[PDB]
Protein backbone atom coordinates (compact mmCIF):
# COMPACT_ATOMS: atom_id res chain seq x y z
CA UNK A 1 0.00 0.00 0.00
CA UNK A 2 1.50 3.12 -1.20
CA UNK A 3 -1.28 5.61 -0.42
CA UNK A 4 -0.47 9.01 -0.60
CA UNK A 5 -4.14 10.21 1.31
CA UNK A 6 -4.10 8.07 4.31
CA UNK A 7 -0.79 6.95 6.96
CA UNK A 8 -1.84 4.41 9.04
CA UNK A 9 2.26 3.96 10.04
CA UNK A 10 2.35 7.81 11.56
CA UNK A 11 -1.00 7.20 13.38
CA UNK A 12 0.00 3.96 15.04
CA UNK A 13 3.76 5.94 16.07
CA UNK A 14 1.71 9.03 17.62
CA UNK A 15 -0.60 6.54 19.80
CA UNK A 16 2.49 5.49 21.20
CA UNK A 17 4.03 8.40 21.76
CA UNK A 18 0.87 9.87 22.97
CA UNK A 19 0.66 6.67 25.68
CA UNK A 20 4.77 7.48 26.63
CA UNK A 21 3.77 11.33 27.40
CA UNK A 22 0.95 10.04 29.63
CA UNK A 23 3.54 7.75 31.67
CA UNK A 24 5.73 11.05 31.59
CA UNK A 25 3.34 13.31 32.90
CA UNK A 26 2.33 11.14 35.45
CA UNK A 27 5.65 10.49 36.95
CA UNK A 28 5.87 14.01 37.12
CA UNK A 29 2.83 14.78 38.85
CA UNK A 30 4.02 11.76 40.95
CA UNK A 31 7.52 13.51 41.66
CA UNK A 32 6.60 17.01 42.73
CA UNK A 33 3.40 15.98 45.00
CA UNK A 34 5.45 13.33 46.30
CA UNK A 35 2.48 10.87 46.63
CA UNK A 36 1.50 8.04 44.59
CA UNK A 37 -2.35 8.76 45.50
CA UNK A 38 -2.37 12.33 45.15
CA UNK A 39 -5.95 12.67 44.41
CA UNK A 40 -9.06 10.36 44.16
CA UNK A 41 -8.37 9.88 40.70
CA UNK A 42 -5.18 7.79 41.25
CA UNK A 43 -7.27 5.24 43.97
CA UNK A 44 -10.84 6.43 44.82
CA UNK A 45 -11.03 3.45 47.99
CA UNK A 46 -7.47 3.89 49.21
CA UNK A 47 -7.85 7.91 48.77
CA UNK A 48 -10.79 7.96 51.31
CA UNK A 49 -9.06 5.15 53.56
CA UNK A 50 -5.99 7.63 53.45
CA UNK A 51 -8.60 11.15 53.88
CA UNK A 52 -10.02 9.48 56.90
CA UNK A 53 -6.68 8.59 58.84
CA UNK B 1 -8.00 4.55 18.63
CA UNK B 2 -11.39 3.41 16.70
CA UNK B 3 -11.13 6.76 14.94
CA UNK B 4 -8.14 6.05 13.63
CA UNK B 5 -8.92 2.25 12.06
CA UNK B 6 -12.40 3.87 10.73
CA UNK B 7 -10.23 5.87 8.97
CA UNK B 8 -7.46 3.10 7.76
CA UNK B 9 -10.16 1.32 6.80
CA UNK B 10 -11.42 3.82 4.57
CA UNK B 11 -8.21 4.25 3.18
CA UNK B 12 -8.07 0.51 2.16
CA UNK B 13 -11.37 0.51 0.80
CA UNK B 14 -10.51 4.00 -1.84
CA UNK B 15 -6.87 4.52 -2.08
CA UNK B 16 -5.10 3.81 -4.87
CA UNK B 17 -1.74 2.37 -4.60
CA UNK B 18 0.36 5.03 -6.98
CA UNK B 19 3.05 2.65 -7.43
CA UNK B 20 1.39 0.68 -10.22
CA UNK B 21 0.01 3.53 -12.10
CA UNK B 22 3.52 5.01 -12.00
CA UNK B 23 4.41 2.46 -14.64
CA UNK B 24 0.88 2.19 -16.00
CA UNK B 25 1.04 5.71 -16.94
CA UNK B 26 4.51 5.63 -18.87
CA UNK B 27 2.96 2.01 -20.34
CA UNK B 28 -0.16 4.40 -21.60
CA UNK B 29 1.85 6.85 -22.91
CA UNK B 30 3.62 4.57 -25.51
CA UNK B 31 0.55 2.60 -26.08
CA UNK B 32 -0.97 6.31 -27.39
CA UNK B 33 2.33 6.92 -29.65
CA UNK B 34 2.06 3.80 -31.10
CA UNK B 35 -2.05 3.91 -31.64
CA UNK B 36 -1.34 7.70 -33.15
CA UNK B 37 1.56 6.54 -35.37
CA UNK B 38 -0.60 3.50 -35.97
CA UNK B 39 -3.67 5.15 -37.33
CA UNK B 40 -1.52 7.65 -39.29
CA UNK B 41 -0.39 5.03 -41.28
CA UNK B 42 -4.17 3.80 -41.60
CA UNK B 43 -4.62 7.00 -43.07
CA UNK B 44 -2.88 6.93 -46.14
CA UNK B 45 -4.33 3.83 -47.54
CA UNK B 46 -6.27 5.70 -50.35
CA UNK B 47 -3.13 6.89 -51.68
CA UNK B 48 -1.92 3.02 -53.44
CA UNK B 49 -5.10 3.77 -55.54
CA UNK B 50 -4.32 6.47 -57.14
CA UNK B 51 -0.50 5.51 -58.73
CA UNK B 52 -2.79 2.82 -60.14
CA UNK B 53 -4.20 5.16 -63.04
CA UNK C 1 -8.23 -11.84 -16.27
CA UNK C 2 -11.76 -12.55 -14.84
CA UNK C 3 -10.01 -14.62 -12.26
CA UNK C 4 -7.35 -12.12 -11.68
CA UNK C 5 -9.60 -8.76 -11.73
CA UNK C 6 -11.63 -10.74 -8.81
CA UNK C 7 -8.87 -10.89 -6.56
CA UNK C 8 -9.42 -7.27 -5.06
CA UNK C 9 -12.57 -8.18 -3.37
CA UNK C 10 -10.45 -11.00 -1.58
CA UNK C 11 -8.24 -8.47 -0.01
CA UNK C 12 -10.95 -6.21 0.52
CA UNK C 13 -12.42 -8.81 2.85
CA UNK C 14 -8.76 -9.80 4.13
CA UNK C 15 -7.86 -5.84 5.22
CA UNK C 16 -11.60 -5.83 6.82
CA UNK C 17 -11.20 -8.90 8.93
CA UNK C 18 -7.50 -7.35 10.12
CA UNK C 19 -9.18 -4.31 11.27
CA UNK C 20 -12.04 -6.23 13.27
CA UNK C 21 -9.21 -7.97 14.95
CA UNK C 22 -7.75 -4.39 15.55
CA UNK C 23 -10.88 -2.61 17.19
CA UNK C 24 -11.48 -6.24 19.02
CA UNK C 25 -7.39 -5.90 20.47
CA UNK C 26 -7.98 -2.40 21.82
CA UNK C 27 -10.61 -3.35 23.51
CA UNK C 28 -8.85 -6.52 24.77
CA UNK C 29 -6.40 -4.36 26.22
CA UNK C 30 -8.81 -1.97 28.07
CA UNK C 31 -10.85 -5.59 29.51
CA UNK C 32 -7.12 -6.58 30.81
CA UNK C 33 -6.26 -3.63 32.40
CA UNK C 34 -9.72 -3.24 34.15
CA UNK C 35 -9.38 -6.62 34.98
CA UNK C 36 -5.45 -6.33 36.96
CA UNK C 37 -7.33 -3.35 39.08
CA UNK C 38 -10.13 -5.37 39.91
CA UNK C 39 -7.13 -8.43 41.21
CA UNK C 40 -5.75 -5.36 43.43
CA UNK C 41 -9.34 -4.66 44.90
CA UNK C 42 -10.26 -8.13 46.05
CA UNK C 43 -6.94 -8.98 47.19
CA UNK C 44 -6.91 -5.87 49.21
CA UNK C 45 -10.56 -6.43 50.33
CA UNK C 46 -10.02 -10.06 51.11
CA UNK C 47 -8.32 -8.79 54.15
CA UNK C 48 -10.15 -9.04 57.55
CA UNK C 49 -8.30 -6.33 59.12
CA UNK C 50 -9.62 -3.54 57.31
CA UNK C 51 -12.42 -1.51 58.79
CA UNK C 52 -16.37 -1.73 57.33
CA UNK C 53 -15.44 1.64 55.24
CA UNK C 54 -12.56 0.96 53.19
CA UNK C 55 -14.05 -3.02 52.69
Amino acid sequence: LNSINTNAGAMIALQNLNGTNSELTTVQQRINTGKKIASAKDNGAIWATAKNQ
Amino acid sequence: KLQDSLDAGVGNLVDADLAKESAKLQSLQTKQQLGVQALSIANQSSSSILSLF
Amino acid sequence: SATAASMNAVKDSLQRGQSTIDVALAAGDTITDLLGKMKEKALAASDTSLNTASF
